[PDB]
């Protein structure tokens, strides 16, 4: 995979050049944007359980026909394979804000997950319903102001919205 | 090793990953971490719940009591194998996905199948089971403490044909073997007996046009048998598989997946005739020389 | 390629679990020798002409054997000389990659593991290569918190080829 | 090259919606999208035959035999069949040699997109595609017309398309008629020394 | 194309009316001879390529300007063409006798073909007078005593040389 | 129009061949159901008028707000029930032409070809045709070969509107 | 394609030996068998758009998940192209029954029809749901004794089974 | 291959309709003419070993230059009569193919598709085939409903080799 160092460094050894004096400038910007990024990391990763249940609540509430008698999300297996989806789409988009890169979602968690919905009937549309729940969650969840010092943290909010759209995308 | 292309096809997970060895005083997260890769790999990345998690086989491998490669071999020969990938399947697609886990690789010739499913009807499942663990391939690859894993790059001794069956069997890290496209049926049951060769279509995401599966028949064959004269004045031949095609309709359009031969003059008009169609190419091959 | 970042990520998928305080102090090693790892890599991008043309001629002070014979692995013409300062410079380059990636995940990727095929197969001496990254050891001019992440660097390609 | 002058369409019944049931007077669809039996093969390989050199050109002599093998094969598709009857050497020389430019594109529109030309104005503009780029260009530019591909594609023998409206018994003159030549190569077979008692 | 039941069918939908006793008394008859209808198209398709070869053989017996150099049939691909006209012209008057209408006749053969001949220069009345020979050879063939039921069959004869009649005068 | 006959001469026009003994099996189930099609038509001609009339007053039964509602497309008004009796005996007359052919293909080539448009422009129900054609299928009394052939073009127009 | 008296033939010449008498027995109770088989085929077909019809009302109502927004049968373009599926299927399971064997359903319908499926997003056990209804409506409406001559008709019924079952295996 | 009910489902599936009444006829025929057929086929199999003796028989006396002159397309020696007993008994089999499927088709996939070019290439006449189905004609034995569907095999043999 790549972070958002190793990503320039793919780019620029697959160019062949040094890197020039903006790229040292924005990853600088991004090492002091990287404070933000660990608490954002660190407030989604503490609120991962209640996340996926709200987020499996709401779905399942606007959402009935998936767990009715027949529906993808009924069973207790296929439930429990639905939790355990959106706990590791969680989990991966958690791991694509830690990189700041999000080579991690598409090389691991959006490799062949289509074709796994696909396969198994999994409505991908509903997929990215809860995907959107817990972009929803999470975004009010790291943009909470309080017991955190104060300041902006638009570019991490936009960048985790951003993982939270292309994990939706890649399989609905 | 794959590089490049290790982000398409699914091999930079694994690239990154090294082998999980249990060492011979290992700690109690090495177990349970060994114990974690072998039912990733070994149950091909199905979602295992705790009713089926095995815990006898586990607690024999906690305390050393068997090895890796007698833990592999346990939940191999266990119900929850046999459920997953004997009981509903084709003998030819079982012998396929016991290569995939136990071994990490896909059967190479048509004879490794013969082999396998003349001794599982000559001795049953088990002894079928046994022999994949007992194999020279085995030891020279994981031997008795190393979990078994998916062996994309280059070793010794293997065919290029592997490499091939080896994405026809893994479809990408965020996939299992049960949930592919071809629900229950063998991928290498042409591929084998008529020792050929499908292209290499990567898993969804990195892939636009992962989902091209080929048809029983009616399929246009990989090389241009002809050549230029077919298409006039051509220079190269390029075989065109395209995914999706659902912009006309159903009297225009009768299968979503069509592969075809096109020249160099017209590779451009063909490419956007898909383009304009909406289909995914999901890979090009050099069909003439 | 391997680096704090990638390899916290790596390894929490390995146990299947979410980022826990470790993988934070991880990213916080990170940030806090990050800045000093970009201002190393700035300083060799400035400094790469003259550090890769001064270790190619310490290299042909050292081993003045390559700039008198004729071979094809040999620096005894220009074809030879050209070579050698574009390896010379792809390791620098390499190194200022691994100062601003924080991991020697592109020496690994790009340059560690396969170089001895390469020595063995084109028969170029890995000392050459090892006395070239002595010259960036004893020329780049880096202090404090910028010298011993890079000289980590220049010592890791040095151990390897030894 | 140069793009094509424009020319008005003139209606023709291929140009309105058809408000049809196939039924009776409908062309059938010779296609290769199911799988078929040689003998079917055989059929589509003499129905895409009698489309493109007629039914008196269906001689052995006509017959194009590396292309029909490689049709078999499915190396090729439909269209690239037609494509290789039309750059046949015995089309190039039983239709092609014995026509101008402008009868033959009212023959290779009639043979191939299934519909009359619209005037004299389109063998005009399609004339000098052949005057320029040569047979092959130009029937390329006719396989490769949006026309061509909306109407067959690339697995179906083109056909004449709504020669005849449902419930008349008699519609537009069929394809089939339309000679090797015209009234001109046949005066000048008249004056080379043929044709006379 | 009509046959022998849809043509009335059109008559009657031109003038919107059921068919009466007497078009179903009709109707009803040509089903009576539709036996003896199938008895003659099977005839001709069986004795089709020795019809099509005698009648060219006796028509460049009486004619042969044709088979003379320069002739229109003069040529191995001319004299092919012509056998395969003979074929054409043939198979479209079985058309006409297996529906009972000359619908299929006049639509698909005849509309058109003087004006081709004129156009190829192939002499229209040597078309014709092969045509007619290819009359007295399928009418012979029809009205052959042996192998078959005895019976009278004197209106599909004549419809059949009605067929060949106007195929002739469509040429000439 | 589709019919034994014409289809059998299609198929061996577009092989460009002779009849053979397919086409002629082919006649042969022609004739041997055109007798019990020209008696289902007899026997439908006959019973025309109060067939019409009985399929007319069903389709008022079942949906009276035709009979009710002001507009051009009910039968509120005379000229509405002049047209659906029309209506109901075009139905009538080229299912008989249909008995006569052996085929759908007067259906097709006079009232099938382009019904849904009209349905939809004139805002007619196809749901009052097919109760209609429910009437023409329950009384009109044809038992045997006549029946099931008769039935076979009244459930075709039931299918193309349903 | 084949029907039940060509795979017999195609078998025999495979061989390249004359057809034994249990062959011509067999097929001349396959002759017997087809009046009731062109019953079967005539059923099916005057009731093809209420098995269509019924069986997708009771298949998007007890998998009501694909008619909900999002879903594979929602859309008027997406419900259209289901029913048409449904027809299309239907109406190669009434040519299988026709031909007496399932050569024409398997290499016009069932051939990449599965791979089709899966490439569109197309969940083809939904489509596998919707054929056994579409086969629980025929097998009903072919067993129906009502307005028929009572008989035997089991192995068709058996045939037409075995057809929608081939159907249904070879959509998911 | 070409028969009744292939024809009738292909031309369907072209129009992409159901199974109208036109196709319940085609059915209807074929059923009507397939017992016929069948007993034909079996009345030729068992008389198959006589009617191509006496088939090879009249060949060699209405064409005796086969039997007495050297050569491979001729039947001097025998191998020679080997092949053209082998030949007739490929004609009949395929006979008695069509005259169990019902039309032409397997005539048109076994023997009609590609006879031309061997008659060409291994120089054999195809007047000796047409004398060899002559006989079969005279000599079949088979009357009326039997008579008449196996003659038109053997004249659509005739007509593709004349
Ligand atoms: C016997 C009547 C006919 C015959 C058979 C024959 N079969 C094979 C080979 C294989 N058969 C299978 C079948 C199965 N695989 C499964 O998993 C199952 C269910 C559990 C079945 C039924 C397979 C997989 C093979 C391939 C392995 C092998 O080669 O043994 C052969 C050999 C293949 C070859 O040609 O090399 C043969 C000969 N052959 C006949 O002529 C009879 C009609
Ligand atoms: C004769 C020596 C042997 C034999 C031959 C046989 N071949 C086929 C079918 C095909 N052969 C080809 C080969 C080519 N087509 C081309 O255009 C070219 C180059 C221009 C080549 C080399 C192809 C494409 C086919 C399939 C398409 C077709 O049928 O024409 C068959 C038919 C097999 C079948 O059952 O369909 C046969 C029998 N068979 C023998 O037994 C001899 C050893
Ligand atoms: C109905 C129960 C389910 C469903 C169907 C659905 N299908 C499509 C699109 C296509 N279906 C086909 C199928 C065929 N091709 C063939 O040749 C044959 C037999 C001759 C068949 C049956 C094809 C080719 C298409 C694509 C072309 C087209 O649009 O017609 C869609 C549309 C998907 C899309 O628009 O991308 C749908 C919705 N969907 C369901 O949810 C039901 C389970
Ligand atoms: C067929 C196998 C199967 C089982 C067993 C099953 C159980 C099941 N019960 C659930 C919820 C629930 N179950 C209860 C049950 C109760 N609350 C109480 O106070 C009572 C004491 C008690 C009843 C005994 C409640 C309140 C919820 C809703 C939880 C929520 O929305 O947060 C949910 C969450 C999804 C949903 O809202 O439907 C599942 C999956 N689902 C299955 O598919
Ligand atoms: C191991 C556990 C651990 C973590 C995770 C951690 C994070 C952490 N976040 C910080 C700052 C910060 N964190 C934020 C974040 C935000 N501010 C907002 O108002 C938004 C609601 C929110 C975005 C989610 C900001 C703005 C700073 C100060 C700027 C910076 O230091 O980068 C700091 C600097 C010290 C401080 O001022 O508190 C630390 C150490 N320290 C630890 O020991
Ligand atoms: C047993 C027979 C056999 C063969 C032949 C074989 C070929 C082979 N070459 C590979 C890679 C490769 N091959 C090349 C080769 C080249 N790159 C270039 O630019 C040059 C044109 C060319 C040298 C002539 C490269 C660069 C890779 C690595 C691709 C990557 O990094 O992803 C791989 C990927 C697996 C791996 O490297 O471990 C295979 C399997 N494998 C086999 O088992
Ligand atoms: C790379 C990390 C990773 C991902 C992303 C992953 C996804 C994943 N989800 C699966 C199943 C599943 N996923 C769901 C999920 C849902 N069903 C619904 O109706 C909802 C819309 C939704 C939850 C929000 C269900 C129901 C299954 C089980 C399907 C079945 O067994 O029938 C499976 C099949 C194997 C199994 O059951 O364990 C995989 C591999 N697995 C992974 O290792
Ligand atoms: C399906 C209805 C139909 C028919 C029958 C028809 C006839 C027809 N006869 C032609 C040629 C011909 N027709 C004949 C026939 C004859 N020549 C003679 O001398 C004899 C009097 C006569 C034999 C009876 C010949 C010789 C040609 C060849 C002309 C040539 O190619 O130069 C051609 C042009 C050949 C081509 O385009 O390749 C047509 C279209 N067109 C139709 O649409
Ligand atoms: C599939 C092949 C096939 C065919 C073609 C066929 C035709 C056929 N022609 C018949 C009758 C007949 N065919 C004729 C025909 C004629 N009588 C004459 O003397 C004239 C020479 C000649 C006009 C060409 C007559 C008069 C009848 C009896 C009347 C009738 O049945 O319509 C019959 C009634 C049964 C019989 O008495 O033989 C059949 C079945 N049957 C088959 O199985
Ligand atoms: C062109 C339209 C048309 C059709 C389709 C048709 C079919 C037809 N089906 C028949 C018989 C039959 N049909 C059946 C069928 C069945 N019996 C049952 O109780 C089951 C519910 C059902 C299976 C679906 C049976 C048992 C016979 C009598 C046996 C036989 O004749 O084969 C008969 C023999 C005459 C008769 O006794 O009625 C005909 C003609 N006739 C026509 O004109």
């Amino acid at each position: 995979m790549f972070d958002v160092f190793t990503r320039v460094v793919s780019q620029a050894d697959a160019r062949g050049e040094y890197l020039s004096g903006s790229q040292l400038d924005a990853l600088s910007a991004t090492v002091a944007e990287g404070n933000k990024r660990i608490d954002s990391v660190n407030r989604i990763t503490g609120n991962a359980s209640a996340i996926v249940s709200n987020a499996a609540r709401a779905l399942f509430a606007e959402q009935p026909q998936l767990i009715q008698p027949g529906g993808n999300a009924y069973t207790s297996r296929r439930m429990a394979a639905c939790l355990r989806d959106m706990e590791i789409i969680l989990r991966y988009v958690t791991y694509a804000t830690f990189t700041g890169d999000a080579s991690v979602l598409e090389d691991r968690c959006l490799n062949g997950l289509r074709e796994t919905y696909v396969a198994l009937g999994v409505p991908g549309a509903s997929v990215a319903a809860g995907v959107q729940k817990m972009k929803e969650a999470a975004l009010d969840i790291v943009n909470d102001p309080n017991g955190i010092t104060r300041g902006d943290c638009s570019a991490i909010v936009a960048e985790i919205a951003g993982y939270f759209d292309r994990a939706a995308a890649a399989v609905a | 090793a794959i590089t490049t292309a290790a982000s398409r096809l699914g091999v930079a997970p694994y690239n990154e990953s090294r082998p999980v060895e249990l060492r011979p005083d290992f700690s109690l997260d090495d177990a349970k971490m060994v114990i974690r890769a072998v039912y990733r790999q070994v149950l091909g990345n199905d979602y295992i719940m705790d009713s089926e998690r095995l815990k006898g086989a586990e607690s024999l491998l906690t305390n050393g009591s068997i090895s890796v490669r007698e833990f592999v071999r346990t939940v191999a020969k266990s119900e929850l194998y046999k459920k997953k990938f004997l009981y509903n399947n084709f003998q030819t697609r079982v012998i396929e996905l016991n290569y995939k886990h136990l071994l990490g690789r896909a059967p190479f010739s048509e004879d490794e199948v013969i082999f396998h499913l003349d001794l599982y009807e000559n001795q049953g499942f088990d002894a079928d089971i046994d022999s994949y663990i007992d194999s020279v391939e085995y030891q020279e690859n994981f031997g008795e403490n190393i979990v078994p894993y998916y062996r994309f790059n280059n070793q010794v001794g293997d065919r290029t044909v592997g490499f091939t069956r080896m994405f026809r069997l893994y479809r990408g890290y965020a996939n299992s073997d049960r949930s592919q496209l071809e629900r229950s049926s063998s991928r290498l049951a042409t591929e084998l007996g008529q020792n050929t060769v499908s292209a290499i279509v990567g898993p969804s995401g990195s892939n636009a046009g992962w989902a091209y599966r080929p048809s029983r028949a009616g399929n246009t064959p990989a090389k241009a048998l002809g050549g230029t004269v077919p298409f006039g004045q051509a220079s190269k031949l390029f075989r065109v598989e395209i995914t999706a095609i659902s912009a006309p309709g159903y009297p225009k359009v009768r299968r979503s997946n069509k592969a075809v031969i096109v020249p160099f003059e017209q590779l451009n008009q063909t490419l956007q005739q898909i383009n304009r169609l909406g289909g995914k190419v999901a890979s090009i091959t050099p069909a003439s020389l | 390629m391997k680096t704090p970042l990638t390899e916290a990520v790596s390894t929490a998928d390995s146990q299947g679990r979410f980022l826990s305080s470790t993988e934070l102090q991880i990213a916080f090693g990170r940030l806090r020798q990050a800045n000093a790892g970009l201002q190393a890599a700035k300083a060799l991008t400035d400094n790469a002409q003259s550090l890769v043309n001064g270790a190619a001629q310490a290299v042909y002070n050292k081993f003045p054997y390559t700039t008198q014979t004729q071979g094809n692995n040999f620096a005894a013409d220009q074809r030879g000389k050209d070579k050698c300062a574009r390896d010379i410079g792809y390791y620098l380059r390499i190194v200022t990659y691994c100062l601003v990636a924080g991991g020697t995940g592109p020496l690994d990727e790009y340059l560690i593991a396969g170089i001895d095929e390469i020595n063995r197969t084109f028969d170029l001496s890995p000392s050459w290569y090892v006395e070239a990254l002595k010259y960036i050891k004893a020329n780049h001019g880096l202090s404090g918190d910028a010298r011993d992440e890079a000289n980590s660097y220049l010592d890791y390609a040095i151990n390897a080829l030894s | 090259t140069l793009p094509l002058i424009a020319y008005a369409p003139v209606s023709q019944n291929q140009r309105v919606t058809n408000y049809e049931v196939s039924g009776d007077e409908h062309a059938r669809i010779f296609t290769t999208e199911g799988t078929l039996s040689p003998s079917a093969m055989d059929n589509l390989i003499a129905a895409a035959y009698r489309q493109v050199f007629n039914e008196q050109q269906m001689i052995q002599s006509n017959r194009q035999i590396a292309l029909e093998s490689q049709f078999k094969n499915q190396q090729i598709t439909v269209r690239d069949f037609i494509r290789g009857l039309a750059l046949s050497d015995s089309f190039r020389r039983r239709n092609f040699e014995v026509n101008n430019n402008y009868r033959f594109v009212q023959m290779c529109i009639q043979r191939l997109l299934g519909r009359d030309v619209y005037s004299e104005e389109e063998k005009i503009a399609w004339s000098i595609v052949i005057a320029t780029k040569g047979l092959p260009g130009f029937i390329n530019e006719l396989l490769n017309s949006q026309e061509y591909l909306e109407n067959f594609g690339y697995d179906t023998v083109p056909y004449q398309r709504r020669r005849i409206l449902p419930q008349r018994i008699s519609g537009e003159l069929p394809f089939a008629r339309m000679p090797r030549y015209g009234a001109d190569h046949r005066e000048k077979l008249e004056a080379i020394g043929y044709f006379r008692n």
